[PDB]
């Protein structure tokens, strides 16, 4: 579960990466 | 080894 700065994005089928509009970066970490 | 998608809506 995120703590949203990051927002739930997933890659077109399966795969979701936390991505933060502030930074304006796409992670496949969880914090 | 996979690329990050780039920020870009």
């Amino acid at each position: 579960p995120l703590p949203p700065g990051w927002e739930k994005r997933t890659d077109s089928n399966g795969r979701v990466y936390f991505v933060n509009h502030n930074t304006r970066i796409t992670q496949w970490e969880d914090p | 080894e996979e690329p990050p998608p780039p920020y870009e809506d």
